[PDB]
RNA sequence: AGGCGUCUGGGGGGAACGCGGGGAAGUGAAACAUCUCAGUACCCGUAGGAAGAGAAAACAAAAUGUGAUUCCGUGAGUAGUG
RNA sequence: AGAGCCCGGUACGUGAAAACCCGACGUCUGUCUUGAUGGUGUUCCCGAGUAGCAGCGGGCCCGUGGAAUCUGCUGUGAAUCUGCCGGGACCACCCGGUAAGCCUGAAUACUUCCCAGUGACCGAUAGCGGAUUAGUACCGUGAGGGAAUGGUGAAAAGUACCCCGGGAGGGGAGUGAAAGAGUACCUGAAACCGUGCGCUUACAAUCCGUCAGAGCCCUCGACGUGUCGUGGGGUGAUGGCGUGCCUUUUGAAGAAUGAGCCUGCGAGUCAGGGACAUGUCGCGAGGUUAACCCGGGUGGGGUAGCCGCAGCGAAAGCGAGUCUGAAUAGGGCGUAUCCACACAAGAGUGUGUGGUGUAGUGGUGUGUUCUGGACCCGAAGCGGAGUGAUCUACCCAUGGCCAGGGUGAA
RNA sequence: AUCAAACUCCGUGAUAGCUGGUUCUCCCCGAAAUGCAUUUAGGUGCAGCGUCGCAUGUUUCUUGCCGGAGGUAGAGCUACUG
RNA sequence: CGGGGGAUAAGCUCCGUGCGUCGAGAGGGAAACAGCCCAGAUCGCCGGCUAAGGCCCCUAAGCGUGUGCUAAGUGGAAAAGG
RNA sequence: CCUGCAUCCGGUGAAGCCGCCGAGUGAUCGAGUGGUGGAGGGUGUGGGAGUGAGAAUGCAGGCAUGAGUAGCGAUUAGGCAAGUGAGAACCUUGCCCGCCGAAAGACCAAGGGUUCCUGGGCCAGGCCAGUCCGCCCAGGGUGAGUCGGGACCUAAGGCGAGGC
RNA sequence: AACCAUAGACUCGGCGAAAUUGCACUACGAGUAAAGAUGCUCGUUACGCGCGGCAGGACGAAAAGACCCCGGGACCUUCACU
RNA sequence: UGUAAGUGCACAAGGGAGCUUGACUGCGAGACGGACAUGUCGAGCAGGGACGAAAGUCGGGACUAGUGAUCCGGCACCUCUG
């Protein structure tokens, strides 16, 4: 028989430009421009998602060394200390209890610098 | 596009023209021309075994026994009198379903005749009996001398 | 590619057809054997109904198989063997 | 429109009863002069086609 | 021969179907002269509702066989030919 | 607004002035009975530039090859029953027939027209080019080419009347179910252009997005003036990241090509008992039907045909063997495969006995392939048949045209 | 309005070893640019390289040990030719 | 890597290598840079441990520790020779 | 999408379209809900597809920028008073000025067919507005014994009874 | 070289045009690569929006390069073939 | 050491001498490398020979180049066909 591609094309074309909705220029408002950028949207979204990892330990990182630097001790002999000591709470922790516990975060600087080594430089 | 009237020339020009490069005015990439792959005309008949076709019927017929759907009438009504009122009233008594089917011999007109009008009610000479219209219907009324001259026919 | 290849660069059979070619059916006295347990007397008529050979086929009779039963053989040719196999079998075979 | 059947095929192969394919060797028909006497005895008779060329030559046969 | 008088017939058209002639080139052979395309397209002279053909100077091979012609299915893509 | 019982009609019955054609029943036409039946020996007949022969060409599978038969042309040119021609040159013996004159219905091929019917065929860019002014308008002096244009509603009841206005056009009031149905009239999408509302931007180097991310605004709950919550939405100030799509390319974001946008139209199908391979169903040492008959019907008959049943050998042939060959002497092909039992070397395997015993063939799904153009579309050029010397070239018959002023041969 | 062979209908969908285009989804496996040949080099046949199935299935590969023949790197010249 | 053609020239060409990669491969490293170094993407997680390279700020981590050299921005362009 | 079979929905609103809310690992789904509409649809299991677009300097239809930019098709050039009407530099009357005048004038044949006159209006056209028109509407209009042709005669040429 | 007039080019009123077009809030110095970057790295400069002018660049627009080669046509010449 | 090079030959494959045509017929267990067909060697059997008393060797030339498919046709012979 004969058939008329009516209503396949037009359904795949509604949601694409639905999800496309939100852009600038000519990208919101044609249907066949849309989609290339949607798939570059996608792939940038994919990559980002991993990238966030190293974005938040970066971030973590940079105000735990702002921290320790404030309480006259290097972020490195602090993460020594805190091994040596073999408490095991995350960059996470200990960033969120400097910006809110400046006491505890003292205690744990202490605690560290106390289970330091004698000399840091020894050959053992 | 061999078929169609018209577009015995090339349109115009081949170099120099700038527009699309094109051959014939009826291509099918025009509007109004043929088609690639229209449909043709063919013929649909199927060769089938006849012992194949005959396994199929007895295979019906012998599940339409195992179920208890058979039943014999020496004759539908009082002949040489048409009557559909009689004709229905009997089916009726003898059965409730929607559909059903009935065989009565090619010399007898009678009962056909008063038989035709009931909406669930196909008809068909002994001779013809097919599996579609076995399947077709829920039972099957059988003449006596109808089913006198198939078995007697197919059992020699 | 343009080379010559092997349906054209190699030499043809060995001879020619002989249209006169005159072929019979093959029958095996095993196989008759076999489907005759009774034995008797054997012809083109009972074979053709027993469908060893095609009806309208010329006939003949080859004794590669072993016989134990007594039978009386009508063909259009027979072979040494089968020959003195019937012998042997305590019967006889007559040729059109 | 029944298949056609290579002609030259058909006139230079030969099947035999379980259904191998056999031909014949060339370099005889003429010019065997220096052709020691060992050397058209092993060349007469005939051999099995090689397995690499049977796809291709069986198409034909049957067409 | 030619010329007068009087009767009988014909001049064109029609979608397809037939009969007898004439009759091409693209293309395959990875080219191409032989071939094939093809006796196709087209043309010519022709009638009908159908036409043509038709009553053995026919096959086969030792069978005491068939018995006008036409049209289909096999006979086989085989016996051959290039 | 989906009807057996509202209407048109369907089952069934009837029914014609005139005419058509068929068939059957009636004067008339004509051969024969001046003639028919079975025998015998003698004298005459059975289709002329024909048959055959020689040369040059056609079409039969036969593409001049040994060339049978038929036939076109040119030369030569035969006989009448113990005559003549045919059985692929030809001779002999057998067998069939009687050309050189004419008719002959039935089995078969097709539809410009008319009557009656059908669609797992199309529904306005499809469908015949043509649902409307149709081979019209239009283009070309010619052959010729060749267009787009349906839907108001149940009826027009097509908006009286009043107002702004020249009208066009519009607002009230009425028609009607709707006037989001007002002859531009069903349902009304995208490119496209708007008005109103909310947020944001005038120190900024962005294949224009994403992940974070304050403020503002809208909203759903619980708690009160606004503050949280396993809450949603729009906006986004600011930080990190970040070299379009398809073709063809070893190699490209490219400055290698294609793309203005939007809605439609455009592409691995069909035919054949074809071939190979692969699943599926019956039958089983059988399977299997064509063409054709009888059935409004897909059903029932129809043994003419094709494959396995034994192979080897070019053959005369033979056969569980067979060809090569002087050779049981080795080799090539075959006896389904196996186990067991004996004999050999253990040159790897072969040679002899007994068993289980062999599986092919029709329909059909799917991949490939064969012949038809066979995934889609794409030129310069060839032949056949027709059309143009109103411009442009040349010639033919017949008219018209050249204002004024100098130079001075016979 | 086009002439180193005019224009229209047909043969005609003339034919290309050449340029271009071929669309809905997911699961598993996963290539080569090498050799031979070719009126052959930008074409194409066969081989190797992949996938699915069938049959015998470790026969594949690495390391240790053992039996094997070469004529390079090196080196040498009253050991041959320079 | 071992070779030929070349002017011991080319981002040149022609060979061999149970050789790597790209081609048919994202991430990180060297500013950008397919053929270099590490490393083989079934998907989600506001979790830990590391190779290559880095730890003054741009930009995460040492203006680390101990022993020696540098006067030239050598560090952050190259030879005969002085 | 069309179909065999068995079922259910529908003027108490069936088919598309535009949203909200959601849902599946995909091509997507919703017998969950809102506006528009008015006449056929869905599920289950079989058979057949003209069955799925972004690109071929593709084709039919509609619409973007350059753009309110260039031009408004010569070698003469208009001005004034009055009138008509809603509108006048482009229409009518009157008065000045300029141009042509071997033509920018008066006619024949060829060439077109109603462009000629009267009366009506100005959504189509005139490269702008138009009361105007070579716009259209309705009616009317073409008068030969002597003018040009035929009934008078012939050429270059065409047809061609017989015939070759 | 200077000056003067005519028709445009300029503002105002009316009608209203075409080629092209993947996208745009489209800088530059030095670099980086298919070896000549508005769109990549480092760095410098730069209020938003317009109008009249100049044309170096955007490998600017035009015709699937005529020059070269491959493949296929056409015409022409002759002691190339038929 | 016939004909270039290499591999070899001082035991001969260098040369000399006597006899003689195995430069036969019918066969071939198995291997060599090759995409295809072409190419190479071979122990051993039978007939009838050559040399040598015997044991024993001989299916051309110390080895590796001296060549060419298909189709068509000619010549001799044959226990094929007709
Ligand atoms: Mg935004
Ligand atoms: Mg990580
Ligand atoms: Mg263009
Ligand atoms: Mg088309
Ligand atoms: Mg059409
Ligand atoms: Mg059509
Ligand atoms: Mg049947
Ligand atoms: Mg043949
Ligand atoms: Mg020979
Ligand atoms: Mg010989
Ligand atoms: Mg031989
Ligand atoms: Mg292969
Ligand atoms: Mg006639
Ligand atoms: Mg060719
Ligand atoms: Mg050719
Ligand atoms: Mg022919
Ligand atoms: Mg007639
Ligand atoms: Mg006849
Ligand atoms: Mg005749
Ligand atoms: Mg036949
Ligand atoms: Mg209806
Ligand atoms: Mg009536
Ligand atoms: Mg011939
Ligand atoms: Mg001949
Ligand atoms: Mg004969
Ligand atoms: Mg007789
Ligand atoms: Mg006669
Ligand atoms: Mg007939
Ligand atoms: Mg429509
Ligand atoms: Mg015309
Ligand atoms: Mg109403
Ligand atoms: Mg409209
Ligand atoms: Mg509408
Ligand atoms: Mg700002
Ligand atoms: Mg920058
Ligand atoms: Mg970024
Ligand atoms: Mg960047
Ligand atoms: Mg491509
Ligand atoms: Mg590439
Ligand atoms: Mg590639
Ligand atoms: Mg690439
Ligand atoms: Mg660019
Ligand atoms: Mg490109
Ligand atoms: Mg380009
Ligand atoms: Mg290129
Ligand atoms: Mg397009
Ligand atoms: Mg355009
Ligand atoms: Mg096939
Ligand atoms: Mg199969
Ligand atoms: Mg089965
Ligand atoms: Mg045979
Ligand atoms: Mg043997
Ligand atoms: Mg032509
Ligand atoms: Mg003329
Ligand atoms: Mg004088
Ligand atoms: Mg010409
Ligand atoms: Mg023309
Ligand atoms: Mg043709
Ligand atoms: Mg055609
Ligand atoms: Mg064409
Ligand atoms: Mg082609
Ligand atoms: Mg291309
Ligand atoms: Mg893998
Ligand atoms: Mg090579
Ligand atoms: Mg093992
Ligand atoms: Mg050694
Ligand atoms: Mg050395
Ligand atoms: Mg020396
Ligand atoms: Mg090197
Ligand atoms: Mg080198
Ligand atoms: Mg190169
Ligand atoms: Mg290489
Ligand atoms: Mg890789
Ligand atoms: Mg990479
Ligand atoms: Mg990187
Ligand atoms: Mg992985
Ligand atoms: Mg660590
Ligand atoms: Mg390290
Ligand atoms: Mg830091
Ligand atoms: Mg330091
Ligand atoms: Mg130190
Ligand atoms: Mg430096
Ligand atoms: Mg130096
Ligand atoms: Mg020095
Ligand atoms: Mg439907
Ligand atoms: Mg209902
Ligand atoms: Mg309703
Ligand atoms: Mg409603
Ligand atoms: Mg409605
Ligand atoms: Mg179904
Ligand atoms: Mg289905
Ligand atoms: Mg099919
Ligand atoms: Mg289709
Ligand atoms: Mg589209
Ligand atoms: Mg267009
Ligand atoms: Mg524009
Ligand atoms: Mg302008
Ligand atoms: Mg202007
Ligand atoms: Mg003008
Ligand atoms: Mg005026
Ligand atoms: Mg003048
Ligand atoms: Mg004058
Ligand atoms: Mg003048
Ligand atoms: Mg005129
Ligand atoms: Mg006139
Ligand atoms: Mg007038
Ligand atoms: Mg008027
Ligand atoms: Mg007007
Ligand atoms: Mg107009
Ligand atoms: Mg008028
Ligand atoms: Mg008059
Ligand atoms: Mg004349
Ligand atoms: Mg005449
Ligand atoms: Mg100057
Ligand atoms: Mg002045
Ligand atoms: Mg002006
Ligand atoms: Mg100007
Ligand atoms: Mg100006
Ligand atoms: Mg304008
Ligand atoms: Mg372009
Ligand atoms: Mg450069
Ligand atoms: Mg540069
Ligand atoms: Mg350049
Ligand atoms: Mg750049
Ligand atoms: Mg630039
Ligand atoms: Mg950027
Ligand atoms: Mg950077
Ligand atoms: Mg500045
Ligand atoms: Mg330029
Ligand atoms: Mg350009
Ligand atoms: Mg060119
Ligand atoms: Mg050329
Ligand atoms: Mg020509
Ligand atoms: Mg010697
Ligand atoms: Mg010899
Ligand atoms: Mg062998
Ligand atoms: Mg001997
Ligand atoms: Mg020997
Ligand atoms: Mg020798
Ligand atoms: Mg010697
Ligand atoms: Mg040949």
């Amino acid at each position: 028989a004969r058939v008329k591609r009516a209503l396949n094309a037009q359904k795949k074309r509604r949601t694409v430009l639905k999800a496309s909705k939100g852009y600038r220029g000519q990208r919101s408002r044609l249907y066949r421009k849309a989609k290339e950028q949607q798939l570059h949207s996608l792939t940038y979204a994919y990559r980002d998602r991993r990238a966030r990892k190293g974005e938040f330990r970066k971030l973590w990182i940079s105000r735990i060394n702002a921290a320790a630097r404030a309480n006259d001790i290097t972020y490195n002999r602090l993460i020594q200390g805190l091994k040596a000591a073999g408490v095991e709470v995350d960059r996470k922790n200990l960033a969120e209890l400097a910006v809110s516990d400046p006491a505890a975060f003292t205690a744990l600087v202490d605690v560290a610098r106390a289970a330091l080594p004698e000399d840091v430089n020894a050959p053992s | 596009r061999g078929e169609v009237s018209g577009g015995g020339k090339k349109p115009y020009r081949q170099k120099g023209t700038g527009r699309a490069r094109q051959g014939s005015t009826r291509a099918p990439q025009f509007t109004g021309g043929g088609t690639v792959h229209g449909p043709k005309p063919r013929d649909y008949s199927q060769r089938t075994p006849k012992k194949m076709i005959a396994a199929a019927l007895r295979g019906a017929l012998s599940d339409r026994a195992r179920n208890d759907r058979i039943h014999a009438v020496t004759e539908l009504v009082e002949g040489q009198t048409p009557s559909t009122k009689s004709a229905k009233t009997f089916l009726g008594t003898l059965t409730e379903n929607k559909k059903v089917l009935v065989v009565i011999g090619r010399t007898d007109e009678v009962g056909a005749k008063s038989v035709r009008n009931l909406p669930g009610v196909h008809v068909i000479s002994p001779d013809q009996l097919n599996t579609y219209d076995v399947l077709n219907a829920d039972d099957v009324v059988f003449s006596v001398e109808a089913l006198n001259a198939y078995i007697s026919a197919n059992s020699k | 590619g343009g080379q010559m290849p092997i349906h054209m660069r190699l030499p043809k059979l060995k001879g020619f057809k002989n249209r006169f070619r005159t072929e019979y059916q093959v029958v095996n006295v095993g196989d008759i054997n076999k489907a005759f347990p009774q034995g008797g007397t054997v012809g083109v008529d009972e074979l053709v109904a027993k469908g060893l050979v095609r009806k309208n086929s010329l006939v003949k009779v080859l004794g590669d198989g072993k016989l134990t039963v007594k039978v009386d053989v009508t063909a259009n040719k027979f072979s040494g063997s089968a020959r003195e196999a019937i012998t042997a079998a305590g019967g006889s075979a007559t040729e059109l | 429109p029944k298949a056609k059947t290579h002609s030259g095929a058909s006139k230079r192969f030969r099947r035999t009863g379980t259904g191998k394919i056999v031909r014949q060797k060339a370099n005889r028909r003429h010019l065997l002069e220096h052709k020691p006497t060992k050397r058209t005895r092993r060349l007469d008779g005939r051999t099995t086609v090689s397995a690499a060329d049977n796809s291709r030559i069986n198409k034909l046969l049957n067409g």
